[PDB]
């Protein structure tokens, strides 16, 4: 049983640590505040059975914000192709990716 | 008498004087005649790396003032 | 033990279970389980003999391993969901680990290997606390994560608990090991209907707590810890034999008694869901529980085993033990089946 | 996911299988349990710092304190067993077979 | 109520000092006039950027320049 | 080599666990868990959790493992151990060789083979540490958490003094 | 990086001085001899009291681990709550010491 | 003495924070141009590396949404030398 | 350049530990109406050198140890932790200017009991093991008041930065608002490093089973900890004037104060009889710890009632 | 999904404020006094659009108005300001509290001449 005493008595014992989108000290945002805000505002009140299949896009964007699976897979792809082209001698790294260009600011 | 102990205390005091004096000299030597930049917080490191990028010699301790802008 | 310290420690056990029940954060679930274990350790070492220290060591090792698996499941949920809400789990690895951890806390088979040992090592009031109050927290956590539980894992745990708790009590003469294998079988019954209708899980939990509390309260009132010590009760106080008769015929699921109320309703919620084979195996396996219950009724109520001479002295003194709620528990654990549609209050 | 999480999870499983396969002593079991706790601490800390989720920075300390209190309780049990048989051997704890 | 106090100050002066310091530490923040200024300083320390507002037209209490008169003032902190 | 440094520390971490999960003796096991705590502190410190790594030193190693070694020194005074050690080390090196020759692996979850420097943030947190402020919020926001932790520690004192009494 | 260089230098100097101190008089040849303690061969009696002071240290050290973010927590804006919970943690540490006192737990190591 | 001097230290801290607040729009604008510079350079090098790969879309986002996502460390420094990577990803942590 | 900075830290540490033995024997000489060593060098200045060259060619004791590895690693950990306590000390500028240098020093001084524990377990004598367990229980006892006094003091600092603790004390020594914490701090640092009247490892000590070389290494780690804790007490209560353009004013000033405080250790070991073991456990758990909790509550609630909360930065 | 939209390298070119951090921190309060409006339009645009790509043009106004801030120092009070930011630049934490009289000379020259 989930005796919801916190909603009954109106006290906030531990809802504050529950999500990243909650209120943080000195307004420090989490790295996936916008993604989790979109996922929670999608999935609020519609129940979990509708929320697993009607908020799939928001939750997959939020999960890939969390773990960065697709991003690191894409960086593996680009770095692997780059190293293959350097090994074949068909590509050269540019001056700004060799560290010789007096950075912007 | 009691002043015989002062040579040993003086040698121990010189050995305690060496590390701080030497690290002050080394900090003034490695940083353009100035103190070492204290970066405990992320904003201080961002300003320090911005100094390193605008100095043009990849040393943060080369201070560019009004002679650099037009 | 100081009575003030005993009150504070039992309030700490109850506060740990309440923190598991009322909180919306996984760290507070874990804190409640840690507090519950930390406070129930002196209830087991109340009498300070080597068997209670061995039972407390086995309980510590199993519940600590379970709490560490529980925290690993919480942490993988934090990986794959970024949030701490006590609801469904967002990874089948976290779901498997949390169901394993709660199985180790409930003593469901094949993680049951601490329950007949620890209950044998500790007193009867502490065994009452272990077999009744310590089931309320993990069944609540299982109640709240049931959209994430794999059906195959929880049903394997359920039927394996029913069969092992059935075959376990057939070889036992110690009353505490009989009640412990009875515990394992009834936990299998509670978790088998959990993903189909968890209201029947709460119903079986309440009826089980009433029947186990009745039997441990009768054992405490009569100071009987083995079968043969329970056999002397007809010569000391005969009404207790009638009460253990009606309570053990209740716990075996025999109608018209109220221990038939859970499992019938459990069958009533599993034949809805196209499952005929599994509640049939469950019902047929429950006859083993009913067999060793009938063994205890043959030794206690339906025959008269020979007593000793010194029992004649114990006729001259009344029972002064505070048999708290024993007539209320004995009425509620037997005569409650005509009130079977009261179960909707658990919805 | 990240590469360091593989090593911290494999560390947790190594300390688990050490805790799930006793050799002789109860102290070695408690040490494997606290290695499990240490790996959970490191893993929770890397997630909470990685995501910049601010309020859960007080989470691993809690995960320390309770579990360390747990270890204290375990050490007490070990001592009581070692006051009965002279050693902390887990093969002395076999009275509850009967 | 006082003979006991001289008794415990003779026998255990460390515990009398301990409970006196702990008693002052509990009751005395409720009695000081300066406990308000702790909060009034700790909210007036700007760790964040004071993100400006879109001027709709009805904000007479919000300035349009930092040196405007209206807005929160920290002259109480300079003066005290 | 240096861009993998956190990874490298984690390797030593796992090596240290095979140091004591193999359980050679509880005292060498305590030493292995001390070395593991040191390198896991290094893992935490290389993300910016300075306070949490110093809690690994001050409270875990210097506070609790002291009590483990202290109790062990007053309560205790093969080939299975060596085989367990080499088996765990070889499984770890096979994992390292796989994820370094493929840059991707899947034991139970999918794991990238790149350095874990890639997943960081490219911003600054101003005149605080985010981790120090999240721990400072234990007293302002975390009231209930402080209540249950202080009650569990008081009850921990009570429970230890009850069960170590023997009466 | 400068810290790791400093730690490695200090550990290297420590290891080098330990290697000197164990191996510089191994160049000496001096002799050999037999060389066979208040207790002779009796095993160490377990003193319960040293274990009690160790566990009491551990519990108060966990309470100190809770108390450590107070210099950072004094900067908060919820100062009445912060002051209440700070004084409450130090009061529960005092209650732990009072219970450790009055149950004779601090005895013969008072 | 500590009352007067800690009040003075709070006034000096507020002065330094107001200096930072006056500087933050310039540093924010320079940071925006910095990260857009690095992403444009990485995009052009991705377009000239990922040509042989069949079915490759250069600059395809891994997110379904069209919202700006804050670029990861490996998205900016994924194609640079190891010194710039180490200096940018462990510079503040390893600074003394 | 930085390796030069590390060596100019740690070599004069070892030389100051060397001449601390001469200063100790001379000051304990004159406080006992006699002279200390003055034959060997001119006024005795070659006594630590003669002592070291004697000890490093003494025969090893060649013992049977229960463990080779911990018998080796106890002086290694001793010298390593005794030398790395020096690196965050702002004097006027630290070697490693870290944000949590106070917490670093507290954690590394908490790790030093493993040298006592391992070097007592490595000796085969069980009575030596009893001495090691008593010394470890003493040290971990007084670490409690180290931590709580340190926290109660740094509530007036604002952060765990050691270098900010100079900026704190530009107007007053921090021994004026916190002298009871100061005097309990001084006794607690006196009881950490096994210094009289708390040296119960003189009476069997834990390291009576080592050779003369490794005993000299344990001894010099002990004295490095003595000079270090006196410098730490100097920075933390008796903080000096700091000119950013002439740092040697701060260096000479904290040097003179740290020498007077180390001489005060020497002047305390020649003045009092030793505590019995339960009497210093009574000193900690029943005298220092209630006052330390009371003054901790007072220094929590005191910047709030005075509106004198220090800045974080 | 979609191709990400990034502006060109010609869109990102602007005359940089190539001064150090102490040169900025020395003139920080007069910058916040005098360069209020483009900085606040930029940070309002930056917190509302939540996208740097929508805040390029306003960002250039920031980099347009800071330089006009410094030229007007370089025309009139280059010597008191150089004497002031050098003293700010010596300190490791870059304190204001160590440099109050060069601050008084610089603020005197700014208040008179500008
Ligand atoms: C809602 C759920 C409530 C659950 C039950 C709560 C109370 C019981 C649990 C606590 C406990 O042990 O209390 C002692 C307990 C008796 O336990 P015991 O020692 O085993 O009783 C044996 C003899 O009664 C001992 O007799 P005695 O001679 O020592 O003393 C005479 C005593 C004297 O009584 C008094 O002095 C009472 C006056 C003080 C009351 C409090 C004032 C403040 O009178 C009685 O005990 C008469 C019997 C009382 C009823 C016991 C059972 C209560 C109902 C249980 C739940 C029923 C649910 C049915 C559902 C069916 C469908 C599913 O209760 C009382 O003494 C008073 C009960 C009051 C009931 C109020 C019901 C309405 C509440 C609204
Ligand atoms: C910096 C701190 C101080 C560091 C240590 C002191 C600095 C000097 C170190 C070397 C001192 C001399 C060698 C050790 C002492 C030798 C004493 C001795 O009895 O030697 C005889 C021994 C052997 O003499 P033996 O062959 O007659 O053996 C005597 C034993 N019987 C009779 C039973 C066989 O000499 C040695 O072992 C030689 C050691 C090296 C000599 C110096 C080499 C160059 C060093 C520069
Ligand atoms: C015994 C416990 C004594 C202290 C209880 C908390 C006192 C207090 O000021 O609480 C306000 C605080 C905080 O209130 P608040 O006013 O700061 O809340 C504003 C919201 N934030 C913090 C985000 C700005 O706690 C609560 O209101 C709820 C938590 C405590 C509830 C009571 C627990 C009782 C347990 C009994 C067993
Ligand atoms: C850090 C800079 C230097 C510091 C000072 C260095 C110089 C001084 C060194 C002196 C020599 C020390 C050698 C070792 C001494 C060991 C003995 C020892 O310490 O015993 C401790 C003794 C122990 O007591 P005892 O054992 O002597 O007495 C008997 C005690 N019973 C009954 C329990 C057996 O005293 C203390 O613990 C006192 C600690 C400090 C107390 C500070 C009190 C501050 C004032 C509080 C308020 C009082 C007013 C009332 C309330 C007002 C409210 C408005
Ligand atoms: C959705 C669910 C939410 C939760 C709902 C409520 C769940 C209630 C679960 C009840 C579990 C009871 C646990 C055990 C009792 C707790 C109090 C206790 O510790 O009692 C033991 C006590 C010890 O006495 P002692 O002296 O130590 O015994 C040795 C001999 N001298 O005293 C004794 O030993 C005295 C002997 C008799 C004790 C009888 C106690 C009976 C309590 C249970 C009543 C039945 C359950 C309540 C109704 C159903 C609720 C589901
Ligand atoms: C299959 C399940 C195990 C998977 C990992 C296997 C690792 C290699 C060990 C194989 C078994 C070796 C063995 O004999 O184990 C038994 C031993 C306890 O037995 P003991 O009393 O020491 O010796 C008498 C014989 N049993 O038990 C132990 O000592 C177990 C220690 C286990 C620590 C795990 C270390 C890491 C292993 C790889 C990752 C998992
Ligand atoms: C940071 C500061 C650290 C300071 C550390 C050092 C403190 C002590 C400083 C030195 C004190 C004075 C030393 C005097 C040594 C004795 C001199 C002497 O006259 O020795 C006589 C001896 C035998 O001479 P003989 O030929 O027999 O005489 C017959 C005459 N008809 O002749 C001999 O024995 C031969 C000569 C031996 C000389 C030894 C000198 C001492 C060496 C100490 C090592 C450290 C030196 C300083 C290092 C730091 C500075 C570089
Ligand atoms: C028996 C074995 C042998 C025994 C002898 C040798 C071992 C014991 C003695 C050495 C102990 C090592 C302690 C290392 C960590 C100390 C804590 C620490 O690093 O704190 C300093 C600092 C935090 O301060 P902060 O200013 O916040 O961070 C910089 C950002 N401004 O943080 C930083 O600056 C972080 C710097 C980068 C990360 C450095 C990580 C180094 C590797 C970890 C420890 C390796 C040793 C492992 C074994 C230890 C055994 C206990
Ligand atoms: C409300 C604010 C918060 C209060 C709590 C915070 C406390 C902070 C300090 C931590 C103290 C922790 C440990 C306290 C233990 C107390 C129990 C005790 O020590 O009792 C025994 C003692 C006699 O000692 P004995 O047992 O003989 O020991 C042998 C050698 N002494 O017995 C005694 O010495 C008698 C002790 C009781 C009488 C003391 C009276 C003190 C009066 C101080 C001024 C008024 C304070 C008002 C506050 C409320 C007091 C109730």
């Amino acid at each position: 049983p989930f005796f919801d005493v916190q909603k009954k008595l109106g006290v906030d014992l531990d809802h504050w640590m529950t999500i990243q989108s909650a209120e943080q000290p000195h307004r420090i945002p989490a790295r996936c505040h916008a993604f989790e805000k979109e996922w929670i505002e999608c999935a609020h009140g519609i129940g979990s059975i509708r929320a697993e299949k009607e908020c799939k896009i928001e939750f997959e964007d939020f999960r890939e914000c969390l773990l960065r699976q697709k991003t690191m897979k894409r960086l593996n792809a680009i770095k692997r192709q780059r190293d293959k082209l350097i090994k074949e001698g068909k590509y050269t790294p540019p001056p700004h990716h060799s560290g010789q260009e007096d950075l912007r600011p | 008498m009691w002043f015989e102990v002062l040579p040993g205390i003086a040698v121990m005091g010189v050995c305690l004087f060496i590390p701080g004096m030497a690290t002050a000299r080394i900090h003034r030597f490695s940083n353009g005649g100035r103190e070492k930049r204290v970066a405990h917080y992320s904003y201080q490191w961002y300003l320090m790396e911005r100094d390193r990028r605008v100095s043009g010699v990849n040393r943060y301790y080369v201070s560019k003032g009004l002679e650099n802008i037009d | 033990m100081n009575p003030i310290i005993l009150i504070i420690i039992l309030m700490t056990v109850m506060l740990g279970t309440i923190i598991v029940m009322i909180s919306t954060h996984w760290l507070l679930i874990w804190i409640g389980f840690e507090m519950n274990m930390l406070a129930i350790i002196p209830i087991m070492m109340k009498k300070h003999n080597p068997r209670a220290t061995e039972a407390s060591t086995k309980y510590f090792l199993t519940q600590s391993t379970a709490s560490m698996l529980l925290m690993m499941a919480i942490i993988i949920n934090l990986m794959f969901s970024g949030q701490w809400t006590v609801m469904k789990l967002f990874n089948p690895m976290a779901s498997m680990l949390m169901t394993m951890a709660l199985a180790m806390k409930l003593g469901m088979a094949p993680f049951h290997f601490w329950v007949p040992e620890v209950t044998q090592g500790i007193p009867l009031s502490s065994g009452l606390i272990l077999l009744t109050w310590q089931k309320l927290a993990p069944m609540s956590v299982l109640y709240q994560i049931l959209p994430s539980i794999n059906l195959d894992l929880i049903l394997t745990l359920s039927i394996l608990s029913i069969t092992i708790g059935g075959w376990g009590g057939l070889n036992q003469t110690q009353l505490r090991k009989i009640m412990a294998y009875s515990s394992i079988a009834h936990m299998g019954w509670m978790t088998a209907v959990l993903l189909y209708n968890p209201t029947m899980t709460l119903l079986n939990l309440i009826i089980y707590i009433i029947m186990t509390s009745t039997m441990f309260t009768l054992f405490m009132a009569n100071s009987t810890t083995t079968t043969l010590s329970l056999s002397h009760t007809w010569n000391k106080a005969p009404i207790m034999t009638i009460l253990v008769l009606i309570t053990l015929l209740s716990m075996g699921g025999l109608p018209p008694l109220s221990g038939f109320m859970p499992k019938w309703m459990i069958i009533q919620e599993m034949t809805k869901n196209d499952s005929i084979i599994l509640p049939t195996l469950m019902a047929i396996t429950a006859l083993l529980n009913l067999y060793f219950y009938m063994r205890l009724t043959y030794s206690t109520a339906l025959t008269m085993f020979p007593s000793t001479n010194n029992m004649k002295m114990k006729w001259q003194f009344p029972t002064t033990k505070r048999m708290t709620l024993l007539p209320t528990m004995t009425v509620l654990s037997t005569m409650l089946l005509p009130l079977t549609p009261i179960l909707s209050i658990l919805e | 996911m990240s590469l360091v999480y593989m090593n911290i999870m494999m560390a947790f499983t190594v300390s688990l299988t050490g805790l799930l396969m006793y050799r002789s002593h109860l102290m070695s079991s408690l040490l494997c349990l606290e290695g499990m706790m240490l790996s959970l601490f490191i893993l929770a800390t890397l997630m909470i710092l990685n995501s910049h989720f601010t309020l859960a920075s007080m989470m691993p300390i809690i995960l320390l304190v309770f579990a360390a209190c747990e270890a204290a309780l375990g050490l007490s049990l070990l001592v009581m067993v070692s006051n009965t048989y002279g050693t902390d051997y887990v093969q002395n704890l076999n009275l509850l077979q009967c | 109520v006082a003979a006991f106090l001289k008794n415990v100050w003779a026998k255990e002066p460390v515990l009398v000092a301990s409970f006196a310091i702990a008693g002052l530490a509990v009751i005395l923040p409720t009695l000081s006039p300066y406990t308000k200024y702790s909060l009034m300083i700790n909210r007036a320390t700007p760790y964040n950027y004071p993100v400006p507002l879109r001027d709709d037209g009805n904000m007479p209490d919000v300035p349009s320049h930092p040196q405007d008169p209206q807005g929160p003032s920290l002259e109480w902190l300079k003066r005290l | 080599m240096m861009t993998y440094i956190v990874f490298i520390l984690s390797i030593i971490f796992v090596m240290g666990f095979v140091g004591f999960s193999s359980k050679p003796s509880p005292i060498y096991g305590g030493l292995g868990l001390i070395v593991s705590g040191g390198v896991g502190c290094g893992i935490v410190l290389n993300f910016g959790g300075s306070f949490l790594g110093l809690m690994v030193f001050l409270i875990y190693l210097g506070g609790m493992m002291v009590v483990f070694g202290y109790t062990t020194a007053m309560a205790t005074e093969n080939k299975v151990v060596l085989g367990t050690f080499i088996t765990g080390l070889l499984m770890e090196f096979l994992m390292v060789y796989y994820v370094l020759k493929d840059k991707e692996v899947e034991i139970v979850f999918k794991f990238n083979g790149m350095g874990d420097w890639v997943i960081y943030d490219t911003g600054d947190s101003g005149f605080f540490s985010e981790e120090a402020m999240g721990i400072a919020a234990l007293y302002s926001y975390g009231t209930w958490l402080v209540i249950v932790t202080g009650w569990s520690l008081l009850i921990g004192v009570v429970v230890i003094m009850e069960i170590t009494r023997g009466n | 990086m400068n810290l790791m260089i400093t730690l490695l230098t200090n550990f290297t100097l420590a290891t080098l001085l330990v290697t000197i101190a164990f191996w510089l008089p191994q160049l000496n040849v001096y002799s050999e001899k037999t060389s066979p303690d208040p207790m002779g061969s009796a095993r160490l009696p377990f003193s319960m009291k040293f274990f009690l002071v160790a566990i009491t240290f551990l519990l108060f050290d966990l309470e100190i681990a809770l108390l450590l973010p107070l210099p950072w927590a004094s900067q908060t804006t919820n100062l009445n709550t912060m002051l209440t919970m700070a004084l409450l943690l130090i009061f529960l540490l005092a209650v732990s010491l009072a219970y450790e006192w009055t149950q004779k737990g601090l005895e013969w190591t008072e | 003495s500590m009352m007067r001097w800690n009040r003075e230290r709070r006034r000096l801290q507020i002065e330094d924070f107001e200096a930072r607040i006056a500087l933050m729009p310039l540093l924010q604008a320079e940071k925006d141009r910095r990260v857009l510079q690095m992403l444009r350079e990485n995009l052009e090098e991705e377009a000239t590396i990922m040509k042989d790969v069949p079915g490759w879309k250069v600059g395809e986002s891994v997110f379904h949404t069209t919202r700006w996502v804050t670029p990861m460390m490996g998205e900016l420094y994924g194609l640079r030398t190891g010194e710039e990577i180490l200096s940018s990803t462990y510079g503040f942590i390893w600074y003394t | 350049m930085f390796m030069i900075n590390v060596l100019t830290l740690i070599i004069p540490i070892l030389l100051a530990v060397a001449f601390l033995t001469l200063v100790e024997r001379k000051v304990l000489g004159y406080m006992q109406f006699r002279k200390g060593p003055n034959v060997v060098g001119p006024y005795g200045l070659l006594q630590p050198i003669a002592d070291a060259i004697k000890l490093f060619i003494k025969e090893p004791l060649r013992p049977a140890t229960s463990s080779i590895s911990m018998f080796i690693l106890a002086p290694i950990l001793a010298l390593t932790l005794a030398l790395t306590m020096w690196i965050p000390l702002p004097m006027p500028y630290p070697l490693i200017n870290m944000n949590l240098g106070v917490l670093f020093m507290l954690a590394m001084s908490s790790l030093a009991v493993y040298s006592i524990l391992w070097s007592g377990w490595a000796s085969n004598s069980k009575y030596a093991l009893i001495g090691a367990l008593r010394a470890v229980a003493q040290t971990i006892s007084y670490e409690v008041t180290l931590a709580i006094i340190l926290l109660s003091v740094l509530l007036m600092n604002g952060s765990f930065t050691l270098s900010t603790l100079i900026i704190t004390q530009e107007q007053v020594w921090l021994i004026f608002p916190a002298w009871p914490l100061a005097m309990m701090w001084f006794i607690s640092t006196l009881a950490e490093t096994n210094r009289a009247p708390f040296d119960l490892t003189e009476g069997s000590g834990f390291n009576v089973e080592y050779a003369a070389g490794p005993f000299a290494l344990f001894f010099m780690a002990e004295y490095a900890n003595i000079i270090m804790m006196n410098i730490f007490t100097t920075t933390l209560f008796l903080g000096a004037f700091h000119n950013p353009y002439m740092p040697e004013l701060y260096t000479i000033n904290f040097t003179i104060k740290s020498l007077l405080l180390s001489i005060t250790f020497l002047w305390i070991r020649a003045s009092y009889p030793r505590f019995r073991y339960d009497q210093l456990m009574h000193l900690l758990w029943k005298n220092f710890l209630p006052l330390t909790l009371a003054l901790c509550m007072w220094h929590v609630s005191l910047p709030i009632l005075l509106s004198s909360i220090p800045p974080q930065t | 999904p979609g191709i990400v939209e990034l502006p060109s390298l010609e869109d990102l070119k602007v005359q940089e404020v190539k001064v150090s951090s102490s040169v900025l921190k020395a003139a920080a309060h007069h910058y916040g006094a005098q360069c209020d409006k483009p900085n606040k339009e930029f940070m309002l645009c930056r917190w509302e659009e939540k996208d740097p790509r929508r805040c390029l043009e306003e960002g250039k106004l920031v980099n347009q108005c800071a330089l006009e801030f410094f030229r007007q120092i370089k025309r009139h009070c280059a010597e008191p300001f150089t004497e002031y930011w050098t003293c700010i630049d010596y300190s490791g934490l870059q304190l204001f509290r160590r440099c109050r009289k060069e601050q008084a000379q610089f603020d005197k020259c700014v208040l008179d001449k500008l």
